[PDB]
Formats: C-alpha cells, structure tokens, sequence
C-alpha cells in the first residue's frame, strides 16, 4: 500500500533556483541535503553552506548567516579555508540525483546559497529532509 | 564508510521500553449520588 | 512512543436514528533521541614530570573526573540541544509563576518594591495538580535560610518558636537542598528594602514529578588512554572521554517560580 | 478529499502571577 | 504493529466515563440528564462585600474571609443528617493560605504547610468544578479583584439531593452487514441517566 | 552522528509557486506530499493532483496531465465529482507544515497545481518525498 | 606571553553585610 512518509520525514525547500530559504533543524535529530538538476548544465556551480541562530529581537525568527567550518576526517584533506563547499559536476544527467550532507549541526537553523548567481544556477534545485523528530 | 556519508538503512536504533502518556481525568463525584436500577426507558414516581 | 490525544469517539443521540456517527479517533507519535560525546587532553614533559616530587599524572586524573561529574550535572540543568542534553531551565517548557510586589510607601505616593514572603511558598506548594502524583521542591540553602529567618510584626519568629535556631525534617517535609542552582539572595547581601531589596526575574524554586518529568540515560564511564600519536621521546600526552544523555519528558509535570 | 496532519515547530512560553490572599482586610 | 482495536476500545470506555460524569453535573435535559449545577435550584448564600477605601470615600471590593466558611458550614440544617462539601482544589490552596493581622498563619501554625484530614474534614475535592479563582490568578485587590457571582462551594446530603439511574452498561458488537471480506465495523453504546431529587437539601456558596 | 538520509529518504520539489514539475516515482514503492507556507494567508486555497503517462516518442519523458480518481476508504463520504482534491485552511500558522497523501499510483508520475493560480496560491510551497528504492 | 601568578598580600577579605526579611508589612 501507501504510506504518509510526510509524518516521519518531512521536506523543505532550500533552493529553488533564484532564492535561499533558511531551514529550521532543530526539532529533527537528522538531516539531509537532496540535488536535482532541471537542465543539461554548461559548466561547474559551487554552493555554500550556512547557518544561522536565534535572534535576540524574536527567539521564533533566524539572524544573519553565519557559514560552517570544516571537520576534517582521519584520512582526508581539509579545505583550503576551513568552510564547508559542495561543487557539482557537469557530468550530472537531467535524469539522476545526488545526496549529501554534513557531519555537525552548528545553529539551529541551515541554509544553502551558490557563490554566485549566475546563468547555470538557476538549473538546480536543493531540498532537505529530516530524519527523527525529538520534541 | 563515514556515517556521515552513507544511509540510515545499517544503524537501527534502540527500542526504549517507555511510553509518554500525560493525560489525566479529574476525580468523580458519581458515589456520593444515590443509586437507582431501571429495566425501562420510563419510570414514575 | 507517546500518546499525544485520545480522541472523542461516542455521543448522545436521539432513539430515532438507527445509524451512528464517526468519531475522530487518537493520535500516536514516534519520538527518538541521541547521545553526546565528551571529551579533553592534557600534555606533559617527561623530564619535569620524572623529577618533580608530586604526582600530577593522578591529580589530573582526579581533576578530571570531578570536571567531568561537574560539567555533566550543569549541563543536564541548563545545557543546549546542539551538543549538550538540553536543560529544562533553558528549554523554558515549565509553566512561570511571578509573585507580586509589596507597597512600602503611602497609599497616596507607593513605592513598589519586589518582595518574596511566607504565604507564597505555601500558595506555590500547595497548587501542584493531583493526579500528577508526588513531587518534589529544589531550592538553594540562602533561599531556605532566608525563609527561616522571618519574624511577624511583633517581633516573634516563624515557624520554630521558642527555640534558638530551626531545623525541620527536610525528607518529610518534601524538599531537597543543593547549591548548583541560581541563588537569589547573592550571597545574603540581598532580600531588605530599598537598594537591598530583590532584583525582578530571579530564580528562587522549582517542583516537579521528577521521575516523568525528565530522563537520563547512561552509556559508558570514563576511559583514560596514552596517545602515541603525539607522545614523544621529550614529551607526552593524554586522551580520555565519556558518553551520555538526557532529554525532558512531560513538559505539564513542572513549575517555576519566580520574582515578579 | 485527503485529510492533512498537522502540528507546530516553535514552541512559547507562558507565564502567570501569583496571587495569594490580602492583609486581614476587615468590614 | 501496534494494536490500535484495544486503543479504540480504551478511548471509547475513556469517552463514556467523561461525558457521563460531565452530564450529570453541567448536563442539560435535551439529550442528557440535567445536573445540579444547571438547574440552580439550590438557595443560595452570597458574601457581603468589603470597604479597602476611606470610610467618607468607601471602596467596596468583593471578598471572601475564612469566617465565612465556617459560617456556611455551621448552618446546615441537623434535620437533614449527614452532609459533604465540594470544591476546587484552588479554593483550598487558597484558603490554606490565609493570615491574620500580625502575619500568622491561620489553621496549621508554626509549620510550612496546612495538610488536614479531608476525610474527618467532610470536605471532597473535585477539578471538575468552576474554580473562581481564575487558575491562581484571581483572588487580590484591585485588577486582581474576583468576579461576583462566583461559585465557591456546595454542600448537601447527595444521598437524597440527587439519583443516579444506570440501564444497561456498555457492550460491544460487530456489524455482520457492513463488514464485508476487506473490511470491518464495530458498534457500541450504552443508556444511563439521572434527575434531582429534593431540592431542599443543599445549599451553595457564592461571592457578592 | 549524522546521516545521509538523502541517500534513501530523497525529496523533489513538487511546487514552486509559480511553476509545476513532474515527480518521477517509478523508481519507489512509497511516497507522500508535504505542504508549508511563507507568508500569512488570506483565504482558502484548494490544489488538483495529476499524473502522467510515458510519452509516446521518448518513454523517459512524461505524458499528458491526466486527472486522479478518487478511492472511498471502508466508509466514509466520497467526493462530489469522485476526483482527488486537496484544502489548505487559512488558519495555518507559519511555523508549522502539513503531511498528505494518496492511496494509489495510477502512472509513474505525479503533479499537483493549484485550481486558480493568484496570491494565496503564491505563498505556499509542496515537496515530494519518496522511500525504498527498488532497483 | 608569560603567564603570571597572582595573589594578595592582605587578608581582609570585605565584611559583607547580611540583610534579613523586613518585618510584617503586607500587600
């Protein structure tokens, strides 16, 4: 049969190719980012991760972005800067979709924007998923 | 095979054996009123 | 699990219908939680260690353990979700009772200063819901002692009368005693009238069904190791670490009170 | 006619006085 | 996996048991037994109000003293026999914290908190009532002035002040014409009721 | 730790606000809807459920919109026209989402769109989520 | 940056006073 799979995992937008929409994660005890591309794409588009945290004026609403550092692994390079980066490749068909996600959770709120907005970004699209709610 | 990068399919979580329930009902009165037994939809007194 | 609603099901009906209605039944929902990491390090130098005459290798082990005790103890209290168990002092679930200030000055030109007084811990006490079952006050001692110290208009103290100092049966008496949380006295400096009186949104006590009001849960105990990753032939260092976890349950089984 | 389920993400506090008897207000 | 035939019989049960206490009490007649408390047909006493003004410029607040509830439980009637108060719990925290004029505790004295035997007390305690106090919010001077009218308290000899009628109790069936081979239905219900009795011997408190 | 959930939990956007996109779901056996709102509302706003049927000269590339039957449950009421509809209440509160879904599957792909396309219907947004790949 | 150690030379530590409950006023 089928199920309400909305009770358990929810999914919010994150990028829908022209605005970045912060996530509230810190109800879920897991998260996920999820990939999509809508066109053949004609060159790389990196993204950014970031995040944000309560703000004093309203506990309810996010403050600025703040972006997440790296957590390097035992057998691995750390990035060049320490920030956190995901890069999609121009291989990616129209017909596929790529996972990804990040190893610590930071603020309570997340978010996800490119380096730039140019041409090639407005033919992905990013949503997240969470896994196990805790309140 | 960083948890970080694969899927939640290996890790199955414990089963707690507990249950949150924070209903309640609040106390009755029904003994203090005087008991009476019928065996018709009408009665007269 | 948790069982979030029960639902309305029946209804009174008329003896002229012969079908029924449907009622809207419960609802059920799956809660999960995780556990927390801890973690340090410290680093010697073997020559100083060998010649010194103190053994700080065991004061460090000892040192760390009592932080570790600490630091767990806070952090159930007062901690954050993101990394620590997250407290119920911090988490703001419990319901907020604020006690009304007292006039100290004419009935033409008040001045209202914020005032803590007996019949306010018995009102507080006293309005814990019953089918809640028993439970339990926290306090911190100055806010006992405090309480103790009072005397009527006529000079005469409270409570133990006739007798130089009072000491109530605590464990009857349904109260438990522990300096870790926020006092509100300062220190004894604080509590009088004008620039000594209270200051607004101090902490003074809290009461729960503690055994359904909050958990914690127990993985592992310390472990101390050598790490030859980073010990040297001149020097050396340390890694130990623990795990464990909390999390709050019925938020409707607590009370706070505070200055209004 | 599909029926949603629901529930909030933020949760708010709520706060109460006291109140508690007066002096021995007389007649 | 989870059993949800014995969750529905339990809300079921749990449904009953609530509407019938909550009918007997604030029910009214057309599809339920009609309580006492809709009726209103016990007399009823009122509580004088008192003056926090000067005497030339009077102020006058609603009130209620510990007096008078001694008073009102002193003047039952002994012809009608045995008799029991009900109350929100409110209404006692809120009595038990009464002071007299040199900051004493009236009732338990020299201890922190009052705790009587209801049960030598004649005193039943009851969430289900109104609780005049507004959740521990109502009861002071000036914006914390209770509400006249109010309902306090009641006492009566219940024994003969109100019946309780019970038919048939509750039973479950299932419904052989509308299950067919993919599905299932059950019914359920159950006739109960009850009426006042002589309205004479109970009383009711009230603020004025 | 953390997971990800992307890999067996994925979501695809379903509506924009502006524009709607085709959800693949052949590929998994569950799947479910999941509704949010940005902005206040003003009035109700009903949404329609389509699928689609492989196009004839490309079978990767979806059909027509097709309209979904309904399905009355065991006993209950059943739709005035018998297709399946969806009602947002305008009571719902920013912070919050709603978990839908539908009985059947019909074709290997789904749609949802508004009935009238305006203001109420610009500030909602619906996300697909599926589970258990099976191939 | 030499990490010095501090510590007084006096031992008057300040006598703080203690404020006790003001006596029956009421609300």
């Amino acid at each position: 049969m089928n199920f309400n799979v909305g009770v358990d995992f929810p999914s919010f937008i994150a990028w829908d190719g022209t605005t970045s929409f912060p996530v509230k994660i810190d109800g879920f005890n897991q998260f996920g980012f999820t990939f999509k591309v809508i066109e053949e794409l004609t060159a790389d588009v990196p993204f950014n991760i970031f995040y944000h945290e309560a703000s004093e004026a309203d506990p309810c609403v996010p403050g600025p972005a703040i972006r997440v550092p790296d957590v390097p692994f035992c057998d691995g390079v750390a990035t060049a800067d320490g920030l956190a980066t995901v890069v999609i490749p121009e291989a990616v068909a129209v017909d596929s979709f790529c996972a990804g996600s990040v190893p610590c959770f930071n603020g309570p709120w997340i978010s996800i924007a490119p380096v730039t907005v140019n041409a090639d970004s407005a033919k992905v699209q990013v949503t997240v998923t969470m896994k196990g709610a805790t309140r | 095979f960083e948890a970080s990068t694969i899927g939640p399919a290996f890790f199955t979580p414990q089963v707690l054996a507990l249950e949150v329930d924070c209903n309640i009902e609040c106390a009755s009165l029904l003994d203090l009123y005087g008991q009476i037994e019928v065996s018709r939809s009408t009665f007269t007194y | 699990m948790k069982i979030a609603d029960y639902g309305q099901l029946g209804e009174y009906t008329c003896d002229a219908k012969c079908d029924a209605e449907f009622g809207e039944p419960g609802n059920i929902r799956h809660l999960e939680g995780k556990t927390y990491d801890y973690r340090g390090v410290f680093c010697f130098n073997r020559k100083n260690l060998q010649e010194a005459n103190y053994d700080f290798l065991s004061f460090m082990i000892g040192a760390a353990q009592r932080s570790h005790r600490i630091n767990r103890n806070r952090a159930l209290m007062v901690g954050d979700g993101i990394n620590e168990p997250k407290g119920w002092l911090k988490e703001d679930c419990f319901p907020t009772f604020l006690t009304l200030p007292v006039n100290t000055g004419t009935p033409e030109n008040p001045v209202q200063t914020p005032a803590f007084l007996a019949q306010d811990w018995r009102r507080f006490v006293t309005s814990f819901p019953a089918e809640y079952g028993d439970a339990r006050s926290v306090m911190h001692q100055n806010v006992f002692g405090y309480l103790a110290a009072m005397v009527d208009a006529n000079g005469r103290f409270l409570f133990g009368d006739g007798d130089l100092t009072f000491s109530p049966d605590l464990v009857r008496e349904r109260i438990r005693i522990s300096n870790c949380l926020p006092d509100p006295t300062e220190g004894n400096t604080k509590g009088g009238t004008g620039q000594d009186a209270f200051a607004a949104g101090s902490f003074i006590a809290a009461q729960a069904a503690w055994k359904t009001a909050y958990y914690a849960v127990e993985k592992r105990p310390m472990f101390f190791e050598q790490y030859e990753g980073g010990s040297s032939a001149w020097c050396v260092k340390y890694q130990f670490g623990a795990e464990d976890g909390g999390f709050v349950g019925c938020c409707e089984h607590g009370r706070v009170l505070r200055i209004g | 006619m599909i029926k949603l389920n629901c529930r909030p993400l933020c949760q708010t506090p709520t706060a109460s006085r006291l109140v508690s008897p007066p002096c021995f207000i007389c007649r």
